[PDB]
């Protein structure tokens, strides 16, 4: 799937 | 619907439809139908799905 985590 | 706000710098900030709160760097997942982004806990995602698996949000999953 498309996931993100920036901090 | 419309879940993207712009700040005074012109940057786009995504809002989670599950809780109406912004992206805060904690993990999110993007719906492969409507393209809204959700916080993982808000949609019961406890770890990253398989890279190949598409994910659909609760609204779209019933469509
Ligand atoms: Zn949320
Ligand atoms: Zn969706």
């Amino acid at each position: 799937a498309r996931t993100k985590q920036t901090a | 619907s419309m879940y993207v706000i712009r700040d005074e710098w012109g940057n786009q900030i995504w809002i989670c439809p599950g809780c109406n709160k912004p992206d805060d760097g904690s993990p999110m997942i993007g719906c492969d139908d409507c393209d809204d982004w959700y916080h993982w806990p808000c949609v019961g995602i406890m770890t990253a799905p398989p890279e190949e698996m598409q994910w659909f949000c609760p609204k779209c999953a019933n469509k």
